RNA sequence: UUUUUUUUAAAAAAAAAAAAAAAAA
RNA sequence: UUUUUUUUUUUUUUAAAAAAAA
């Protein structure tokens, strides 16, 4: 390995959706065999231009190092890893998925710092198209980033320090990539923890579904470019994370897609109810930002004596339109957001039953204040 | 309804070639301080790139630039909710002859027709 | 209208606009032919698609936008339509526009198997009163000065 | 006339730290 | 990689004050 740049592969490779004046697009791969236990073959960094040329781009690079590379070598099955600062380009992603069809042997794992032009559809049906060809596309943690340090950085002994603002870029860069790729959830997960069934074991996790509209003049039209499941993340799993609680990506991702000053509503089909250290943020969310309504329809409520009944009153009577979770809501979930790959919804034991005891629930919690 | 407009059709390169001329003209220099770049995100239409709007005297040119449609381009001329589509000679012009002054530069002078090269 | 007219046979645009063009539909082209004609007729049915009509010399392309995109609904544009009640078998495209200093009506048919068909522009002269500001002294002002 | 200390503002580069980058600002 | 700011200094310019020496 011959490293490149030891220093400026910090703010080079950095984990922020937006940032201008760059000219490099930087590759950063290595070649395996199926296990990946044994030692690399090689693993050699290049970089191509950005602007400059679409024919001497980073991804030409690699398709033509590969190239004289297997003409001079065996041909079996390659597991091969990158690490590119921007996401691929239209010509490229259009050629790299050509090649990857091309070849069923090599399989290709395209980490991404910064998703390149992902609010034009002429790139983000050029990355679907290249996603589909095969090859599994993520946002870089924390891992991957101190796997670039540790073999394609020129260190001196020192440690992989994380910039400012690393783990929110990534969860509103994954958030998008989520999007933008239709990645939707598995029905195991879904029928894990979305039914309403209630807690006596497993479902430590929360999970959203948001949904945006636009209230156009003459009604409502939904956009599909905004659309997926968001997660909660994993608290600290290693310290510096953050750990968001409550969906707390999806308030922080709101003004990231540079909302118009077009009035509209967004639906968050929570799997628990927004709690205490979750719900204030979202009524002064709400509360500065007239033109969004927030909608929410709730799996289950939130109930362990943390004084949720203020938080839920003042969520509703800022503008919130909070409703749970009936059959149609739960179609619409299963419809949309998770990948039934034809297989028609299923529901469980007393569907209506805990439906209206929980919006029961709901209408003795909320509806009392003030009489 | 199906409200009508005209579209120059160009590649990526030319298009990228004009956003980078016109925001290099009103950023790194100080020869188009009063011209406008309403964004993506600002325009409500979801096939709109930009809108270059060159405001002359009381009237406002408008260059809109589009998505997927590889992109197109539409001139208009707005005052006072008046509409006009502007070929790109008119544009041009109008540009030369209200603005800039008047041989080649490292970055070129942004005019419509070398965006329209075809 | 008469300088307007004088000037409506001045315009070296105009020559190649109103020739009664070749106008193509450039859409799915990778796609099969008849799923084309297909999304034809669902776009030409339904309230919210494009529409793009390309001349012969793949630079001019005319696009119908539906109203709500820009979330403007203006009264005044409403005679832009298609038509297909009107005749069987053919699909009438029309549109008017305000060309340069000239409102034109933009006037085209196209088969619904040949996706290709012929385009025309024709002066009405409606709206050259109709538009109540009346800017057009001023464009006037504006395109014949030269430093 | 010379020397030591404090303060009001600026200048060449530096480390302390933040915001905008909608992408060759 | 670059614009807009905050807080502290190194040397110089200018002004004011305290002390010592000729
Ligand atoms: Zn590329
Ligand atoms: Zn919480």
């Amino acid at each position: 390995v011959e490293p490149m740049d030891p220093r400026t592969f910090v703010s080079n490779f950095n984990n922020r959706p937006i940032l201008s004046g760059l000219d490099t697009v930087w590759l950063c791969c290595e070649v395996k065999t199926k296990d990946p236990s044994g030692p690399p073959l090689d693993a050699k960094i290049f970089q191509g231009k950005v602007y400059p040329k679409a024919k001497y781009h980073p991804e030409m690079r690699f398709l033509r190092w590969f190239h004289k590379w297997r003409q001079l070598h065996h041909d079996q099955e390659y597991k091969v890893t990158w690490y590119v600062s921007w996401s691929p380009c239209t010509r490229c992603a259009n050629s790299v998925a050509t090649f990857l069809a091309k070849d069923p042997k090599v399989t290709l794992t395209i980490f991404v710092a910064r998703l390149y032009y992902f609010w034009d559809p002429d790139y983000q049906q050029a990355l679907r198209i290249l996603a589909e060809a095969g090859a599994t596309m993520k946002i870089m943690n924390y891992n991957e980033f101190q796997d670039c340090w540790n073999k394609f950085v020129d260190g001196r002994g020192k440690p992989f320090k994380p910039w400012n603002n690393l783990p929110k870029h990534y969860t509103l860069l994954q958030a998008t990539l989520g999007e933008l790729l239709r990645h939707l959830m598995d029905p195991g997960t879904f029928t894990s923890n979305f039914n309403n069934k209630p807690w006596v074991s497993g479902q430590h996790e929360t999970y959203l579904c948001y949904k945006v509209e636009r209230l156009h003049n003459d009604t409502w039209v939904p956009l599909n470019q905004h659309r997926g499941f968001l997660r909660n993340q994993a608290p600290n799993i290693h310290g510096f994370p953050k750990g968001r609680h409550a969906q707390l990506c999806f308030l922080d991702l709101i003004p990231f897609w540079k909302l118009d000053g077009q009035q509209y509503r967004v639906t968050c089909f929570t799997s628990w109810s927004p709690c205490f250290s979750c719900a204030q943020e979202m009524a002064k969310f709400i509360s500065n930002n007239e033109h969004v309504s927030l909608c929410i329809f709730a799996a289950r409520i939130y109930d362990d004596q943390g004084r949720y009944q203020e938080g839920l009153r003042t969520l509703h009577r800022d503008g919130a339109k909070i409703a749970m979770m009936n059959y149609s809501e739960f179609e619409y979930c299963w419809d949309t957001f998770v990948d039934r790959q034809g297989r028609p919804f299923q529901p469980w034991d007393g569907l209506d039953e805990h439906s209206q005891a929980l919006s029961g629930r709901l209408r003795a919690i909320l509806q009392n204040q003030g009489n | 309804r199906w409200q009508v407009m005209i579209v120059w059709q160009v590649d990526r390169m030319r298009i990228n070639t004009w956003k980078r001329l016109v925001k290099h003209h009103m950023y790194i220099s100080r020869k188009a301080k009063d011209w406008f770049y309403r964004h993506h995100y600002e325009s409500t239409n979801p096939k709109i790139s930009s809108e270059v709007h060159i405001p002359l005297g009381d009237a406002k040119l408008v260059i809109t630039t589009y998505w997927g449609l590889g992109q197109g381009v539409s001139i208009e001329w707005r005052k006072k909710r008046y509409s006009t589509q502007v070929d790109p000679d008119l544009a041009d012009q109008l540009i030369h002859l209200h603005y800039f002054d008047c041989k080649q530069i490292k970055p070129p002078l942004p005019s419509v027709r070398k965006l329209t090269e075809d | 209208v008469p300088d307007q007219r004088s000037k409506f046979e001045n315009e070296e645009f105009f020559r190649k606009l109103s020739r009664e063009c070749e106008i193509k539909y450039t859409g799915f082209r990778d796609r099969p032919h008849e799923e084309r004609q297909a999304r034809f007729q669902n776009a030409c049915r339904d309230g919210r698609s494009e529409i793009a009509f390309v001349a012969t010399g793949t630079n001019l392309s005319l696009q119908f936008f539906p109203a709500s995109w820009q979330g403007e609904q203006r009264q005044t544009p409403s005679r832009e339509y298609v038509d297909l009640e009107r005749e069987a078998g053919k699909v009438y495209l029309k549109a008017p526009m305000i060309l340069n200093g000239v409102c034109v009506i933009w006037k085209g048919w196209i088969d619904l198997q040949r996706l290709d068909g012929m385009g025309c522009l024709e002066f009405d002269e409606e709206r050259a009163q109709q538009e109540d500001a009346l800017a057009q002294q001023a464009f006037e002002e504006a395109r014949r000065r030269t430093r």
